[PDB]
């Protein structure tokens, strides 16, 4: 079973030499066994077998499946190939055919003819209580597969090229093939493909031999025009574990893409302080409630299709709460290709608008990769909203044709300051300062309406400080509010209308700038002679 | 023949991703690639080569056709640098482009570099693996084919460079930059005369542009506001004029006026201010273009499709300075206008100092490389990184001569 197509030039990583690892002693069991097993290898298209040339010893113990090697030091000191697998093709991205077939290739590795000027590099050695090489492609060696891929990607090219309307995948040691002929049609092609990889070397299946739908992908249930989430059920457990949690917890998270409405923040809760991964926690009323509840929902699998390029991509996003995103492509109506969920979290500033933009970057990207377009979007927010949004942000923003759709809660904007001063209305001058050593400070204001106030601050920083001053200003102050402060890092913050962060301060005043009628923010130079920072 | 080149010393071949591609693009890819594979210009390759570079596709400006793009950024920073600028273009009147990407594939590149040109036409949702390839000849957007085609570019153009040693003609990667002073007419044609001198073997002015004063708010009436706002952009301002007083101003500003106050001005203020405006109507004094040190481009986004820039090589020494007003099609496009405004950038630097600047973009990386490839049009990609727009920056640059 050996295949005449041309080896591929291998090398050693510059400036380095085959392995000289020493082989450990075995049984005389594993000795007389490892012995007749390599007498086979030899004669028939593998090994050869050397003598004292080419001292590159390679261990090669024995273990039974309830001969076998190890070129680990061969494998480091083998030069580096091209991305074998840069993404797996995902399910929403096929088209649905008439018949699916798909051809284990098992041994192909070793069907592949080695490059004959590195062979020498790999040696062999078996003590009786009788020294090989390799002439073809080895389990485990680094370039077996990436070499063995680009042969079968020839080996292919014609037959694909004279079979246009045949579609064949390859991965790892498998073959995908599908097709829109009709059955007896498709079984003549695939052996008209499989006795041609045979007059390569490369053996195949026969059909009476070979797998049948519907096939398992990445937890998929695949069907030749239907796919079905691979249904899964959580296990019902009497003592649970600390890594018993986060694999749950883990299982859990991959499945709320397909069924958003699974929750953990309960499981989560189980983790907080364990002391071993082997501990036991007792489960929180909370947890169990949850458990059952998300037990309900993965009951009822979910049913899809494929991709029609015929019709046209939609892609509808709906915030689950703040900073967590569902969305669901499609072409029919409920007839989704693909669902999903994100849920992050940010710094110093973040707003619901520029998140849902996030969203939708990442979104397009996926289809590009699963589709290579990028679908229209049915966006919960008003064009307006949007319009007035971007126009004004800092940073350049954008969004392919999208179209909005009033299915609440919609994204919107929890305030936005003043452009102008606010003519009537109170003018805090706030400043903050604190030692930046000693974490304590002072920040107050005081207005044109010579209202006044200071606070002592046990414990904090700088912009702590600043921010608090404007925290103060906007706690007592009314609907309408003026408010010049020379903090570079604070204009910033606010500027960007935040509706979201980490600093429980910048959130208390995001409360308060929502909970303001008109609220105009300054910003002046610090420490020169400008009132109010002066004083 | 092939002259033997090099990486620089220590260095080895990029090896960088590929970009997801739109599959428009890539049908259009494998097209031209399969066609430039039978002219022999480029070869499939195997695994043992790991080496990499993205490629992608635009459409030139007023075509329909599909132009395949490398970017060969990684690389070019590797290979050896060769060592084989006019000051007319800067000051010409007229200048026009010449895009001689062709003039390289004529030529072959060294076998034993080949290896490091590879790169992978992508299959969509990995179904099959990607089609690589390497050049056999000269690549388009290689800092080292201009280098290797530089003697025969110069006798090609001889011949016009010596009729007319009135027009000057500069090359910068797969580019050739052509300006003269004779009027669009008498222009053009030599442009077009020249055109066809190329073709044989097988608009832009340089004189409106430079830099921009800071133009100052003048009201009727002046509130403790606006005086403030003011203050704010001068006291940044004296970074670069030194001159610049802001007594007289923050004086008036001494109390706890309320923002809308109305406040009226010192004699010995508006003095003052006269004398900043005085200052401020011309570019700082000792700005000079040093070549040992890189050039920068900082971008500011002013909203309503307006944006803003600078380069300099050190802050607040700006060598030139200007304004960019959106094209009729980015009704809603910050991303167009971005790579637009960059783009012209680029260009200019290129006509000046013939040397690309390094950009600090406003926007985010994910944003920017999502995009950025679907409204390039240029042979080169210059260098960038991403950033935080400072507000002061932005309300002092708002302030250019309109
Ligand atoms: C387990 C699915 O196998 C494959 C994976 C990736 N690609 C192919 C070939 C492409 N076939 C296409 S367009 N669609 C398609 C539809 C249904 C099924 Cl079950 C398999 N393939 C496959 F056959």
């Amino acid at each position: 079973p050996i295949s005449p197509i041309e080896t591929v030039p291998v090398k050693l990583k510059p400036g380095m030499d085959g392995p000289k690892v020493k082989q450990w002693p075995l049984t005389e069991e594993k000795i007389k066994a490892l012995v007749e097993i390599c007498t086979e290898m030899e004669k028939e298209g593998k090994i050869s077998k050397i003598g004292p040339e080419n001292p590159y010893n390679t261990p090669v113990f024995a273990i039974k499946k309830k001969k076998l090697v190890d070129f680990r030091e061969l494998n480091k000191r083998t030069q580096d190939f091209w991305e074998v697998q840069l993404g797996i093709p995902h399910p929403a991205g096929l088209k649905k055919k008439k018949s699916v077939t798909v051809l284990d290739v098992g041994d192909a590795y070793f069907s592949v003819p080695l490059d004959e000027d590195f062979r020498k590099y790999t040696a062999f050695t078996i003590p009786s209580i009788i020294r090989y090489q390799y002439n073809v492609l080895p389990q485990g060696w680094k370039g077996s597969p990436a070499i063995f891929q680009s042969s079968m990607t020839k080996i292919l090219e014609p037959f694909r090229k004279q079979n246009p309307d045949i579609v064949i995948c390859q991965y790892m040691d498998d073959l995908y093939v599908g097709s829109d002929l009709e059955i007896g049609q498709h079984r003549t092609k695939i052996e008209e493909l499989r006795q041609h990889l045979l007059r390569w070397g490369l053996t195949t299946p026969d059909k009476k031999h070979q797998k049948e739908p519907p096939f398992l992908w990445m937890g998929y249930e695949l069907h030749p025009d239907k796919w079905t989430v691979q249904p899964i059920v959580l296990p019902e457990k009497d003592s649970w574990t600390v890594n018993d949690i986060q694999k749950l917890v883990g299982k859990l998270n991959w499945a709320s893409q397909i069924y958003p409405g699974i929750k953990v923040r309960q499981l989560c809760k189980l983790l907080r302080g364990t002391k071993a991964l082997t501990e036991v926690i007792p489960l929180t009323e909370e947890a169990e409630l949850e458990l059952a509840e998300n037990r309900e929902i993965l009951k009822e699998p979910v049913h899809g299709v494929y991709y029609d390029p015929s019709k046209d991509l939609i892609a509808e996003i709906q915030k689950q709460g703040q900073g967590q995103w569902t969305y669901q492509i499609y072409q029919e109506p409920f007839k989704n290709l693909k669902t999903g969920k994100y849920a992050r979290m940010r710094g110093a500033h973040t707003n619901d608008v520029k998140q849902l933009t996030e969203a939708v970057q990442k979104i397009t990207t996926e289809s590009i990769v699963i589709w290579g377009k990028t679908p229209k979007f049915k966006l919960p927010i008003q064009k307006e909203t949007w319009e007035t949004w971007w126009t004004e942000y800092w940073q350049a923003t954008w969004i392919p044709e999208w179209e909005f759709v009033n299915t609440p809660p919609l994204v919107k904007l929890w305030y936005q300051l003043e452009k102008e001063p606010i003519v009537g209305a109170e003018t805090f001058y706030v400043d903050g300062a604190a030692n930046r050593e000693t974490k304590l400070g002072k920040a107050g204001y005081v207005t044109n309406r010579g209202r006044q106030k200071v606070v002592t601050l046990t414990d904090t920083t700088n912009q702590k400080t600043e921010l608090q001053a404007i925290y103060l200003a906007l706690q007592d102050s009314g609907l309408e509010v003026n408010i010049v402060t020379d903090s570079q890092y604070a204009l910033g913050i606010i500027q960007a209308q935040p509706d979201q962060s980490e600093s429980e301060l910048v959130n208390q005043i995001i409360e308060q700038l929502i909970k303001k009628e008109k609220v105009y923010l300054a910003w002046v130079p610090a420490h020169k002679g400008i009132g109010g920072n002066e004083q | 023949e092939t002259v033997p080149v090099k990486l620089k010393p220590g260095m080895d071949g990029p090896k960088v991703k590929q970009w997801p591609l739109t599959e428009e693009k890539i049908k259009a890819l494998v097209e031209i690639c399969t066609e430039m594979e039978k002219e022999g210009k480029i070869s499939k390759i195997g695994p043992e080569n790991p080496y990499n570079t993205p490629v992608f596709a635009i459409k030139k400006k007023d075509s329909t056709k599909w132009r395949k793009l490398v970017d060969f950024r990684e690389l070019n920073k590797r290979t050896q640098d060769f060592w084989e600028h006019p000051a007319g273009l800067k000051k010409k009147k007229s200048v026009t482009v010449l895009d001689v990407g062709d003039a390289y594939f004529s030529v072959p590149l060294d076998e034993d570099f080949r290896k490091y040109t590879a790169f992978t036409i992508p299959s969509i949702n990995n179904e099959t693996p990607g089609i690589r390839y390497q050049y056999n000849v000269l690549p388009q957007g290689w800092k080292g084919s201009p280098a290797i085609f530089q003697s025969s570019m110069t006798k090609i153009l001889e011949p016009f460079r010596k009729q007319n040693p009135d027009i000057v003609i500069c090359q910068y990667m797969d580019d050739l930059y052509v300006g003269s002073d004779l009027e669009i007419g008498q222009h053009r044609t030599k442009i077009e005369e020249l055109r066809q001198h190329l073709l044989r073997w097988g608009e832009l002015h340089p004189d409106k542009w430079t830099v921009q004063p800071i133009v100052l708010p003048e009201k009727d009436s002046w509130t403790v506001n606006d005086i403030q706002k003011l203050v704010g952009k001068l006291n940044w301002a004296s970074q670069i004029y030194p001159g610049i007083k802001v007594r007289q101003l923050c004086k008036l500003l001494r109390g706890t006026k309320a923002l809308t106050e109305v406040i009226p001005l010192t004699e010995e203020a508006e003095l003052e201010l006269a004398e900043n405006r005085e200052i401020l109507k011309e570019p700082v004094h000792g700005v000079y273009y040093d070549p040992s040190k890189d050039l920068i481009a900082e971008i500011q986004k002013q909203g309503q499709g307006q944006w803003t820039y600078q380069i300099y090589q050190e802050p607040f020494k700006n060598l030139k300075t200007g304004k960019y007003a959106r094209m009729r099609g980015a009704h809603t496009n910050d991303v167009k206008q971005l790579t637009e405004a960059v783009q012209k950038i680029t260009t200019e630097s290129i006509v000046i100092w013939g040397k690309t600047p390094k950009f600090k973009l406003p926007i985010q990386k994910e944003t920017w490389e999502t995009w950025w490839t679907e409204y390039w049009q240029a042979t080169w990609i210059p260098e960038w990184e991403f950033v935080n727009t400072p507000p002061l920056v932005k309300l002092w640059y708002q302030l250019e001569k309109e």
